[PDB]
């Protein structure tokens, strides 16, 4: 919850959406980025780790963006499979604990 | 052909405990650490904890004071043991494998999640 | 692996040119204060002894390693002398020094008789006899072990996470110096007001023979009235005149 | 505002990405929203932004 | 008569000197944690005030009286802050209560 992500997103198939998560100094600002992708009624996979690698079994369509205290996924050409919620995750030091936070989410649709 | 397999679940009530497992198969247990997440439906995920596969274990510091962890590196499971559940706990438990290294990595092998409730 | 806080190196660095850009290529140091010097002119001088000290230590507890400092690792795990001219440095460690389930090898004396003296250093595991009663090398109430584990979780806040610490110590003044920074030499010049800097010794002048002796461990008499009179060259070992 | 409608306001509801803080944008370039080219001519895929 | 745990007493201690040296005649005190201060040094300080709390609890339980804990003792009967600079004692009394 100390991550801000938009609550939700919507598009067409052939658009390109972005989807940004912009936290601070401790939380992503000295410490890499993980994109994880929830499906409805499934455990979450990976899209995108280490702003400039993607793992096996993904399309390399969805990229990553990384501008000071934020980061970005970008979809173009949307299938329908991807509505979906996405999550950005990264380690963070505070003053009252530490730990391996995550991103609020966003679900993403075609109507 | 790598799983971390898990143990389905009912409606518990208040204040008791719950022991859930976690077998992991595939490749090498004393390997990778454990990461232990929570989610509610509805809401965000949070993690719980993260295990030493053979050693020890360190927690969330919200869920701290009520979960513990063993683990049991011959028939290649780990365990989680949350006491005095409450009716806000209501949410599915997801039981996933970490990088071979310390708790900075990804989340490769995923649990099919584990349902947890409570009702009367 | 650095040592623990209670028992510290201390590595002596001899004889060398000592580039101090480096040690700028290390982190964000979430500290470093010079204390005698300021760190912007330190390739520039001469030093004779670098003493080079090493812990970890807690983060709430970085504000104690300064001269003239309370707290249970400045009153009894290192004490900084008030006559204090070096440079501490401290850096955060989370991603090397502490593992998931406990580091039970870095130790800080948490009960002693008394302070320490500046830069002393104790090893001794002897229970520490708080009450009335001997309780012979058998601790409880009363006596406690005196050396407490730190923690060292991943998952502790900045404030009780592993900082690592070298305090950089070292005394400019008589004796050589030995080990001194890069300026590169230059050529000698003689009978002419120049501006000049002898292993150390900043002034201006007009140098010129001398007819004075330093014994082989003399390297610079100054006259009546405490003012440098005469230097010795920091490889030819000539004896030179200087004045106004 | 003006009765039977004010058409000489308009905002843009498409674009590639995001601005960049008091980034002004006056382009009438028609957003291609496909995987072909529809050269100067909406309709389907791509719109008037 | 101590008071049980959910009900406990609240002794607020005035003027007057308090011999140190005392409190240590009474048995082996199971425990003894002093947290912000350490108990070789506490005849020479001044406090303002000095709350003595005071109940009865299960021998296992001895652990959640810390600044804290969760359990059935610390979440609802007595809850310590997380600011604390006290004392806990606690002592076997299975001969009197
Ligand atoms: C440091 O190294 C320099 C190398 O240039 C030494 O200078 C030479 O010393 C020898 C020995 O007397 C002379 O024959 C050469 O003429 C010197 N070189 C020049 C360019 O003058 C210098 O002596 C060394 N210093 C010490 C203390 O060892
Ligand atoms: C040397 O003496 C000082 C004070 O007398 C003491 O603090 C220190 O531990 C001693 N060192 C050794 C190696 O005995």
């Amino acid at each position: 919850s100390v991550l801000t992500q938009p609550p939700s997103a919507s598009g067409t198939p052939g658009q390109r959406v972005t989807i940004p998560c912009s936290g601070s100094s401790s939380n992503i600002g000295n410490n890499y980025v993980y994109w994880y992708q929830q499906l409805p009624g499934t455990a979450p996979k990976l899209l995108v780790y280490g702003n400039n690698q993607r793992p096996s079994g993904v399309p390399d369509r969805f990229s990553v963006s990384k501008s000071g205290t934020s980061a970005s996924l970008a979809i173009s050409g949307l299938r329908s499979e991807d509505e979906a919620d996405y999550y950005c995750a990264a380690w963070d030091d505070g003053l009252s604990g530490s730990g391996w936070v995550f991103g609020g989410g966003t679900k993403l649709t075609v109507l | 052909q790598v799983q971390l397999v898990q143990s389905g679940a009912e409606v518990k009530k208040p204040g008791a405990s719950l022991k859930v497992s976690c077998r992991a198969s595939g490749y090498t247990f004393t390997s990778h650490f454990i990461h232990w997440v929570r989610q509610a439906p509805g809401q965000g995920l949070e993690w719980m904890g993260i295990i030493n596969p053979s050693g020890g274990a360190s927690y969330a510091q919200n869920f701290r004071d009520r979960v513990t962890m063993t683990t049991d590196p011959s028939t290649s499971t780990v365990y989680m043991e949350l006491g005095s559940l409450r009716s806000e706990d209501t949410a599915v438990y997801y039981c996933a494998r970490a990088e071979g290294s310390s708790w900075l990595g990804w989340f490769d092998p995923w649990g099919q999640g584990t349902l947890v409730t409570v009702s009367s | 692996r650095f040592a623990s806080v209670y028992a510290w190196n201390r590595k002596r660095i001899s004889n060398c040119v000592a580039d101090y850009s480096v040690l700028y290529n290390f982190a964000p140091f979430f500290a470093f204060k010079c204390y005698g010097v300021s760190p912007t002119k330190l390739n520039d001088l001469c030093f004779t002894n670098v003493y080079a000290d090493s812990f970890v230590i807690r983060g709430n507890e970085v504000s104690q390693i300064a001269p003239g400092q309370t707290g249970n690792i400045a009153d009894y795990n290192y004490k900084l002398p008030d006559d204090f001219t070096g440079c501490v440095i401290a850096w955060n460690s989370n991603k090397l020094d502490s593992k998931v389930g406990g580091n039970y090898n870095y130790r800080y004396r948490l009960f002693r008789k008394s302070n320490l003296k500046p830069f002393e250093r104790d090893i001794s595991t002897e229970i520490y006899q708080a009450g009335n009663k001997p309780c012979n090398g058998v601790a409880g109430v009363n006596c406690y072990f005196p050396l407490q584990s730190y923690g060292f979780r991943p998952t502790y806040g900045v404030g009780h996470q592993p900082y690592r610490v070298v305090v950089l110590s070292f005394e400019l003044l008589h004796a050589p110096a030995t080990v001194c920074g890069p300026k590169k030499s230059t050529n000698l010049v003689k009978n002419k007001c120049v501006n000049f800097n002898f292993n150390g010794l900043t002034g201006t002048g007009v140098l010129t023979e001398s007819n004075k002796k330093f014994l082989p461990f003399q390297q610079f008499g100054r006259d009546i009235a405490d003012t440098t009179d005469a230097v010795r060259d920091p490889q030819t070992l000539e004896i030179l005149d200087i004045t106004p």
